[PDB]
């Protein structure tokens, strides 16, 4: 008896999760930059320590 | 004190003292380690001790002279001192340096031995001197890929590929009549330094020098250099800031006062006014900090600087100075403005009233050079007194809150955590 009613709050549900899904994309990858980006360099210390 | 500019084609600047029992004459030039390339960094240090070489020095110190020489980002300097019944003969001596004859100071023998002595002083600065070389670190990745980067005594390996050449083609841009100015402190008299120029027809080299291509840009950024095996942690930290010529000049300078300067070892630094220390005591997170305004032609700088030896607290450290910041826009109190404008005062009276007329001398020549004229202290202390708790937390709001940092580190740095943990601070947004 349910049928007609799950399917309209289902379409909701899809509709808001999944924009939720793709701007949590957006967000991790901005704040990720930083790191990912990141650059090192290596200089050999003159053997005296 | 009173200055007093002229130009007969030559720029002379003057602030004379009858106090005073020296005098110093000099020249200085509008060209510093701001106006170099990557290739010849350090061309205008080698300058420095040419001047200042064994040979050339022997023959001033045979008529009562003694030499000095400063190199900066925007300007560099050099100074002949003397009793006040002798500064004919320093004008003389300067007249076959640098107008005449410097082409017996760039011998082959005196080049070499004048270089061996800069490669063994920047060797010794990246190895020993910790809190100046981690300044240093920031300016180069704050103003990366910019004229602003470049350090001011070369480094090691463009120094090595330096040639007289080098030298010469350097002077040949920079040292011109256009950019140079001839200053007089101590006991001289305006009148009498022109007419002595007047009566030897000096010139040194006419002008247009070079064009520069690009401007200074602030870049957040940070830059590590970590090395486990040195006892203590050095951390600089800074925004853009305020350049001369600006009208928020001595507002950015008044809000460094606020927060100010720390000795964890005198006992009398442990009871000044500042609310950033109630904090810091408690477990004794840092040994000293100092906070800077810094103003150059195009840009500037406004931060601090730390040392400590507490490895394990560092984050919180951090933390409690950016949570102060924050209050410059939020709430900061009519106390905390009234006094700044008190030691603000007092620390500008020591700076351009002490003794020696060779500090005088090298603050007059950049000041003429980078707006015309001088400012008189009697006038400064005047625009310090009109500023108000508005006035900070307008400039605080444009320039702190929310903003970009720049970071620079050695030593035991494990504990300093990432950019973003940092950049996040300097929004409350508890709020």
């Amino acid at each position: 008896p349910e049928h007609d009613e799950r399917k309209r709050l289902g379409l909701k549900t899809v509709i808001i999760l999944s924009s939720l899904y793709l701007l949590s994309i957006w967000v991790k990858k901005f704040k990720w930059a930083g790191i990912k980006t990141r650059k090192f360099v290596f200089n050999p210390p003159k053997p005296r320590k | 004190a009173e200055v007093t500019q002229l130009s007969n084609g030559i720029v002379v600047a003057t602030e004379h003292n009858p106090s005073a029992h020296t005098a110093s004459v000099g020249v200085v030039f509008g060209s510093g380690a701001a106006n170099e390339n990557p290739y010849n960094n350090g061309v205008s240090n080698l300058w420095k001790n040419i001047f200042l070489s064994k040979e050339n020095s022997a023959v001033a110190a045979k008529e009562g002279l003694a030499l000095s020489s400063n190199i900066s980002r925007d300007f560099q300097s050099y100074i002949v001192s003397s009793l006040p019944g002798s500064t004919d003969k320093s004008l003389d001596f300067l007249n076959q340096s640098f107008i005449q004859q410097k082409a017996n100071l760039l011998s082959s023998s005196n080049f070499e031995a004048t270089k061996k002595s800069v490669l063994k002083q920047v060797q010794d600065f990246e190895e020993n001197d910790h809190p100046n070389r981690v300044l240093e670190h920031l300016h180069s990745t704050a103003f990366q890929n910019t004229p602003l980067s470049l350090p001011t005594r070369g480094t090691l390996e463009s120094l090595e590929n330096l040639v007289v050449a080098d030298l010469e083609s350097f002077a040949n841009n920079h040292f011109l009549n256009s950019n140079a100015v001839v200053v007089g402190t101590g006991n001289i008299k305006h009148e009498d330094l022109v007419n002595s120029i007047e009566s030897k027809n000096l010139s040194l080299q006419t002008g247009t020098k070079p064009v520069l291509k690009k401007k200074a840009a602030f870049l957040g950024s940070e830059v590590r250099l970590r090395d486990d095996t040195l006892p203590k942690a050095w951390i600089s930290l800074a925004v853009e800031g305020e350049p001369v010529n600006s009208p928020n000049y001595f507002v950015a300078k008044l809000a460094a006062q606020i927060f100010g300067s720390y000795n964890a070892f005198e006992p009398a630094s442990r009871l000044q006014g500042i609310k950033l220390l109630d904090n810091i005591q408690e477990y004794q997170l840092c040994d000293n900090f100092n906070h800077f305004s810094l103003s150059y032609k195009d840009s500037g700088l406004w931060g601090f600087s730390t040392a400590t030896r507490n490895v394990t607290m560092i984050d919180d450290l951090i933390h409690f100075t950016l949570k102060q910041w924050n209050r410059l826009t939020i709430s900061v109190t009519d106390t905390e403005v009234e006094r700044a404008k008190s030691l603000l005062k007092l620390q500008l009276g020591q700076l351009y009233e002490s003794g020696n007329p060779v500090n005088d001398a090298n603050l007059l020549g950049a000041e003429v050079l980078i707006k015309g004229s001088k400012l008189s202290l009697g006038e400064a202390f005047k625009k310090i007194d009109a500023i108000t708790v508005k006035d900070v937390k307008a400039w605080a709001g444009k320039r702190l809150w929310d903003q970009d940092i720049a970071i620079a580190g050695t030593g035991q740095i494990e504990g300093l955590l990432d950019y973003m943990r940092i950049r996040s601070d300097m929004s409350m947004m508890r709020w």
